């Protein structure tokens, strides 16, 4: 959690806006993914959102969805995922990291557990793409009572009772995906809602600095830098040259 | 919410934030309907003037020859379409139209509910799409083209391992976009709230008439009733209106594919974990780090890899009873029905039957009234049981 | 005779004279039966407990848009078994009995009669054995085994153009020395005397229940009621009961094939010379130095290369017409109704439909309330419309 | 008519009974076939039953339906069939012919057209086999009008109502197809019926006398012709030879 609060506050003092990558953990391979968060980071990368593979991911597109595949293939799973964190963060102890999960991997091995085992690993945030505020009690007091932050989605069709709801029970950031979008980051900062991040559609500077200006306080890219791997699938040399460069680029726009 | 979404500790709503509005949209809308007399007589008109209901209630002469065992079949099979799911495709349909939606979203594993959405859609006027697992479409030839002839469009999925699992993920995403204009036509009593409710009352008229049609040929109530679960629906359209008559048993009858020690079944209830899948919690055929696994039997309709939350729920309780049946026992339950009562069923609703077919045989001078919820038909079958019957 | 053999010209008892003891005991039996009120009774019983009568009548809701005509079907397709052969083959079942016989013969060409024999025995415990034409055979694969399912044993004859035709022969050679313990179950209301009569008592439900259904519904009789015409029993199963309602038309349609002008069709009735076939003398298809020949049709369900007597008759006379719809209108008819309705008929029903929908068409502004007795489902039939619309 | 009234009176004073072979016209050629007949008529026949090949025999058995279908095969027609019975009686002057025939092949072209035709051709009698002698007013009426003999088959299972019909009706002879035979034959000379022939399974000589010894005023034989024709269809001369030893075998049993 404090990470956050720590990464929001110097980014405040150079006058940014954050950067923030989506991976899938394991993807394509677990060292070839390792490589790739090192390089991400090294890019500029203000913190990391993390996908944990799962089965059945009813709230993800194809770019995601065949990200998962790659990893299952590649044969990731929770426990491996788990070795990996611990080792990203013991080479990178500033850097928030947050996980993107679906809410069955939370609840096998019950919830308190799920969360213990962030917080020693040194996870900061957690995203359960599937429990609306609504079904959130439990994984919310389990992820303040081990120090993690419980990050929710604000979407597009988010009504005023929900905007209070998402303020008051979210920690970290805001995940942000009619309604004026000024109105929106004005809505969140008037009820002391934590940082708004932007995560809709963010893959090209031009929007890094939108974002910013419109009173995100950065951004979220979250399936363009799974694209690059993709396309590069073919050949790894050239999967980090592209990652880098897009990185440098989206990281520039920000300030 | 108007209703509550949980049974005991099974049920909730499981889903992204982006869908909370359409289902707390959806829940208003049956609440009214269920209110208003005249939703209630246009539903009634279709079910018997369009359905063919109520459907008969036959007591089968042969089969129990020999024991003191009286068997009867509610004839799901009668209805239009073959199968039970024609009765709340229509009132899902009825629904739509009344909260001024023109589009109609389905997915659809071994083809039923494909062809019932289909056929509801076709009568009521409205656009339908339905998602396929390529898997699926390329064993379901025949219910693609019944789908495509009654105007509906079909969209292969292929993304995952192309099957109902990764359909409904689509179906879900689609929806999430358009809510607005199209509704999600569940093919189950699971999913979200309110789903597992909503399929529910739309199925319970199965159970309604069994009561009025028992009192009146045997003058009391049955001893147990017994319907197969795939997800559900015909269960607890069976089921839901003798929950309070305690003294009925009821007894849902899950697959066991090539037997529970194979770990190759479809019995989630009885042999799986509880998870958080489907937008629901409940159990489930999973494996042991929480990955959702597939169901196995003969009969592509009992795939469902989890179950409604209401029978999690019965069986918590001790209210209703749940078992399991294997392959070979439907196979010989289909052939008996053939051959006994020429009645073709469909290998679903066998698995009821089969079990039924237990009771009466272990125990041959056991007096006891039962009633087997006969699905739905099986010519859509024919082929599958000829195949394994020849390679034997 | 108890009863009239004849209708005007058309009818009588044509056959060998070994076989005219069993066709006077099988009049007296049903003589007796029609009397019987506890016959009466038990024939009640099965129909509704088990077949599923009453059948609904369903009002068209888009196929009409536009124009001034009401269009409702005769629900048949949703009788166990799904085709209307389902009603007579249980009163003929139920008379073997009361003649105490428990062996029955029956001929096929589809395989729908086949089916319905076997069920009907099957149900009863009868000793079934149908004879069928190896080519029918071979082509009704999935009818087979049906039949076998259900206990029936299957005797393929190939004698001549092993077909319907030579069925028939055989089933009539067995009879002759059998008689004594089987029954024969014919198919139509065709044939000597007295099956065109009981086969039409047996059907006859259809006409009345439309009667009460049409008067409930609209308050009036219809303006015309149509039916496709193999053989006839559908046909006169809905005629019967309207036939002294002189301001009711009756249609019948008859295959047309490939069209009447191309020879290749299945019309004799309107197209045919009168001849002595069957055991009756009717209106058939025969070459000019008088061999029988054999009909044509997409649907093979309408096949017969004659027309029962009593047709020929009200034709004759004026009191019924009957027209022609080809395989293209009917397989028009097929596709509109799946679209619109959501039903999937029998391409026998189709060339019914097909006729009511022409009436509307090229008379959109003329108001009439029409009844097309939809006397099966389709399932059956989507091989044939796919091989067709994909071909093309 | 004539004929028959004159071979019954002859056999009598040699005190025999009638053999009457069964053939089908045209089977297996129409040549082929003129050769047969004019055999059996040389080996012994004292009469003939001649078949018309039709489409719908239900009346028939696999060996007559063969023959029919090899008859249609070689082309022949009822048209056909009438030029080779003008033939045969060309040759033939006193042998009495009787026609096998389906009521569609007399109904076709009007009922009394067919008769004359008969008459003219110098055909004896005619058997319609499915018109039972409840239906037989109008086949009856016109083949008495052409002085043809209509003949009607006397089944197993007929009655005495049956029998006094038969015996009013019939004329030529009496087709012989429970009740003892003895009494049967008995009960038709009782009520002055045609001479009765013995139709059931006549396929050997010990048939032959039996049936004169039982009463009857000779025998048919059904297919047993039928057969030797299809068992020699392959060779012809000895299709012959093997007709003509048969035939000279039944007659020598009736005297
Ligand atoms: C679809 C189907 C089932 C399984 O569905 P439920 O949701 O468990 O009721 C059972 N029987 C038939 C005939 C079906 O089509
Ligand atoms: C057999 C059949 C027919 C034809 O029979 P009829 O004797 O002319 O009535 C028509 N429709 C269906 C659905 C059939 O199965
Ligand atoms: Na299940
Ligand atoms: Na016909």
């Amino acid at each position: 959690m404090e990470r956050y609060e720590n990464l929001f506050a110097q980014l405040n003092d150079r006058r940014e806006g954050a950067f923030v990558p989506f991976v899938t953990l394991g993807d394509p391979g677990i060292e070839q993914s390792l490589k790739i968060i090192d390089t991400l980071i090294d890019a500029g990368a203000d913190a990391l959102e993390l996908g944990v593979p799962f089965s059945d991911p009813l709230a993800d597109g194809p770019t995601i969805q065949n990200a998962n595949l790659r990893a299952f293939a590649a044969g990731v799973t929770p426990a491996q995922c788990f070795e990996m964190l611990a080792l990203i963060r013991e080479k990178h102890p500033t850097i928030p990291i947050g996980l993107l999960m679906y809410a069955n991997l939370v609840f096998n091995n019950g919830i308190d557990a799920f969360y213990a085992r962030c917080e020693q690993v040194g996870v900061d945030s957690v995203l359960v793409a599937d429990v609306p505020v609504e079904e959130s009690a439990p994984f919310r007091q389990a992820a303040l009572r081990h120090n993690i932050a419980p990050i929710f989605i604000c979407p597009p069709n988010a009504d005023d009772d929900l905007l209070r709801q998402v303020a008051s029970y979210g920690r970290g950031y805001t995940y942000l995906l009619a309604l004026p979008l000024h109105h929106l980051i004005e809505k969140l900062k008037e009820y002391h809602a934590a940082p708004a991040l932007q995560g809709f559609g963010i893959s090209s500077p031009e929007q890094v600095s939108a974002a910013v200006r419109a009173g995100a306080a950065g951004a979220i890219s979250g399936s363009a830098i799974v694209k690059i791997i993709e396309k590069n699938l073919a050949s790894p040399k050239q999967m980090l040259a592209e990652l880098r460069s897009f990185v440098s680029a989206m990281k520039a726009a920000s300030r | 919410t108007l209703l509550n979404p949980y049974f005991g500790e099974f049920g909730g709503m499981y889903v992204p934030q982006i869908l909370m509005p359409a289902l707390n949209q959806l829940e208003e809308a049956f609440v009214r309907a269920q209110k208003d007399p005249e939703f209630q007589a246009q539903f009634a008109d279709l079910l018997k003037n369009y359905a063919g209901r109520p459907t008969a209630l036959t007591k089968c002469q042969n089969i129990t020859a020999g024991t003191r065992t009286t068997l009867y079949l509610k004839r799901e099979d009668l209805l239009h379409g073959g199968a039970h799911k024609t009765n709340q495709v229509l009132g899902q349909a009825l629904l739509a139209k009344r909260m001024g939606k023109s589009e109609i979203i389905a997915e659809t594993g071994a083809g039923q509910h494909g062809v019932a959405s289909a056929l509801a859609s076709a009568l009521l006027g409205l656009k339908c799409r339905i998602y396929m697992g390529a898997k699926d479409v390329e064993r379901q030839s025949p219910n693609v083209f019944r789908m495509r002839l009654m105007g509906a469009e079909v969209i292969p999925v292929h993304s995952g391992s192309a099957t109902l699992k990764d359909a409904c993920n689509e179906a879900l995403r689609d929806w999430s976009g358009s809510y607005e204009t199209a509704h999600y036509m569940l093919g189950t009593a699971a999913g979200p709230h309110p789903y597992p409710t909503i399929v529910r009352e739309f199925q319970r008229m199965i159970g309604e008439e069994t009561k009025a049609q028992i009192l009146d040929k045997e003058g009391r109530l049955p001893d147990a009733v017994i319907a197969c679960v795939g997800g559900g629906s015909n269960a607890i359209g069976m089921f839901a209106d003798f929950i309070n008559d305690t003294s009925v048993g009821l007894i849902g009858v899950e697959p066991g594919g090539h037997g529970i020690e194979t770990g190759e079944h479809g019995a989630p209830l009885k042999h799986g974990r509880v998870g958080i899948y489907f937008g629901m919690k409940a159990p489930m055929m999973q494996t042991a780090d929480g990955q959702i696994e597939e169901s196995y039997s003969i009969s592509a309709g009992l795939d469902f890899p989890s179950v409604g939350p209401q029978h999690a729920y019965l069986n918590s309780i001790g209210r209703a009873d749940y078992v399991s049946i294997t392959d070979d026992e439907a196979l010989e339950a289909f052939k008996t029905l053939c051959r006994h009562e020429g009645i073709i069923p469909a290998l679903e609703s066998s698995h009821a039957l089969a079990h039924a077919l237990k009771m009466m045989r272990e125990q041959p001078e056991k007096e006891q009234l039962l009633v087997v919820n006969l699905s739905g038909r099986g010519d859509k079958d024919i082929f599958t049981v000829h195949d394994i019957l020849k390679a034997r």
